[PDB]
């Protein structure tokens, strides 16, 4: 049934799972007309597709090309992020498919069901979860390739770096939600916490700081602040 | 003018003939009924006076045959017979109207009704739905549970109803995924009228088979037979003009006949109102829209 809290170690079980995120597959900016009126301009989106267990990070790019005359376009952003993963699940060797697929957003189950009726055996399930994926396009390195793409375009990133190395799935997955949810709340303060000390950079291949255990903890603190302070901020607390 | 004639009622039972029913006594000098329409199939139904869980009948014509009930104690319930001696069955049907031991299938003149319920429903198609090759009448009850129940036991005592799946490989084209779950027109006209059902005669025949199942022996799986089949058309963008029209008329007559106090466990609340106000055909169904706004107003 339904991914929750009580079901949570089930992540990094040895059973292949995707988490499907669909918030950024269609984006827009609203502006005025020169008459007046409201238009839309979409900008190019993502499908966030993650293997919570390795870091292994699908990033389907939505090029603004895909929305060119269709009509009803948050409805078919539904069926086109569950057509691609289809086809993603289709071009991976039956070893490397999932055997479970954990939608964000309830909104996916059907979609994805129909696609995926080829494929008795994986499990469609959505989650009780509330999954801070959105803020994908926070990591500058995602937004950068999904706003360059002039063509749709499948990317591979490792969302957890290097550090499955030194720390389990379980921890790892904790921090990249505790990230998520601090890019979330405050971009600005999430990424000044992130990027303030020159000395720790990016390494070319990775998507965040090389931060030694010790300083992942400071940073770790830091976003639990910035998440209590906003929620102060926001709340008046 | 055809007859269905009772050997006698041992056990108090309320019996039903199509839409009428009446009580009958443990033992009260009852021979069966009389005056019954040749020209549309019938259906005779029992509910036990002692024991309500027994709710069961036949449906039957009397053109196939001489029918009559007869009360087997061993089994517990009244049993549908084949009398293949024309003359024996005259003579005995003769001596009960003689002495006035029948009751007379009360038509009122004006009356529409059982034709208007009954329109499209066939013997022969019956006889495929509940599978009893050796009868030419077939027994349905409360209990028996559909062939698609029975994917989600005994296939013997089953109704073999046309299995609809909106999420099934049947109703939709590999690459037509989203075209096909939110439009149905393919599954209605291509997969179940042009092939399966051939016509949209067979199709509504099984569709009014199964409201009169699920009316007469508040059989749930005919309930959701019911409800599938009236889905599948309003969830269609492209019907034939006059499969609507049909449409509107069927469930007229289904939503008139059901009693009140029914309703809240015969209608699905969601199909009703996904077809009256959401659907495709929102604005095609007239007369059921008006009946179902005016009789039962709390269920949308
Ligand atoms: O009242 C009678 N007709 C039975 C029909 C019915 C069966 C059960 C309720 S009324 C009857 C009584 C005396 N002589 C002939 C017939």
């Amino acid at each position: 049934g339904a991914m929750n809290s009580s079901n949570y170690a089930e992540l990094f079980n040895n059973d292949i799972k995707l988490f499907v995120d669909d918030t950024n597959v269609y984006r827009v900016t609203v502006h005025k007309t020169f008459e007046g009126n409201v238009a839309t301009k979409a900008i190019n989106g993502c499908i966030f597709t993650l293997n919570p267990k390795t870091g292994h990070l699908f990033l389907k790019i939505i090029h603004t090309s895909v929305w060119a005359g269709q009509k009803r376009l948050s409805q078919l952003a539904k069926w086109k992020t569950a057509e691609e993963v289809s086809a993603l699940v289709r071009s991976l060797p039956k070893e490397e498919q999932p055997k479970q697929i954990i939608v964000t957003r309830k909104a996916m189950l059907d979609p994805l069901e129909v696609h995926m009726l080829d494929f008795p055996n994986i499990a469609i399930r959505p989650t009780e979860l509330r999954l801070p994926f959105s803020a994908a396009m926070s990591i500058d390195k995602l937004s950068d390739v999904v706003m360059k793409a002039t063509e749709p375009q499948m990317v591979l990133f490792n969302i957890y770096d290097d550090w499955l190395d030194r720390i389990s799935s379980y921890t790892a997955f904790s921090r990249l939600t505790l990230l998520l949810r601090a890019l979330k709340t405050n971009e600005e303060s999430a990424k000044m916490i992130l990027l303030s000390d020159p000395t720790i950079t990016i390494k070319s291949y990775h998507l965040w700081p090389s931060f030694t255990d010790e300083q992942w903890i400071t940073i770790e603190s830091q976003m639990r602040d910035l998440i209590l302070t906003e929620y102060g901020r926001k709340y008046n607390v | 003018m055809n007859t269905v004639p009772f050997t006698s009622a041992p056990i108090e039972v309320t019996i039903g003939i199509d839409q009428y029913s009446f009580n009958v006594k443990e033992n009260q000098p009852f021979h069966g009924i009389k005056d019954i329409p040749i020209g549309h199939v019938h259906v005779i139904h029992f509910q036990h006076a002692d024991n309500s869980s027994m709710r069961y009948g036949y449906w039957f014509d009397c053109r196939m045959g001489n029918f009559y009930i007869q009360y087997d104690p061993k089994d517990g319930l009244y049993k549908m017979m084949e009398e293949r001696d024309g003359a024996k069955f005259e003579n005995i049907v003769h001596n009960f109207k003689e002495r006035q031991m029948m009751v007379s299938y009360p038509k009122i003149d004006e009356d529409d009704t059982w034709y208007n319920l009954t329109e499209f429903v066939q013997m022969d198609k019956i006889r495929k739905i509940v599978r009893k090759d050796e009868n030419q009448f077939s027994y349905v009850d409360s209990s028996m549970t559909t062939v698609q129940e029975n994917e989600l036991s005994d296939p013997a005592h089953s109704l073999n109803y046309t299995v609809i799946n909106f999420k099934s490989r049947e109703a939709i084209r590999p690459g037509h995924e989203m075209e096909d779950f939110l439009d149905k027109s393919y599954y209605l006209n291509t997969v179940m009228l042009q092939g399966i059902f051939k016509n949209s005669s067979n199709y509504f025949g099984e569709l009014q088979f199964a409201f009169l199942n699920a009316m007469f022996f508040g059989n749930y799986g005919s309930s959701l037979q019911w409800h599938a089949m009236i889905e599948l058309i309003c969830s269609s963008a492209t019907v034939p003009k006059h499969m609507l029209d049909k449409l509107d008329e069927i469930l007229y007559y289904q939503i008139k006949t059901l009693p009140e106090q029914y309703s809240d466990i015969l209608l699905n609340e969601r199909v009703w109102n996904i077809c009256l106000y959401s659907s495709f055909q929102k604005n095609s169904l007239h007369n059921t829209e008006k009946i179902m706004e005016n009789k039962y107003p709390e269920l949308l």
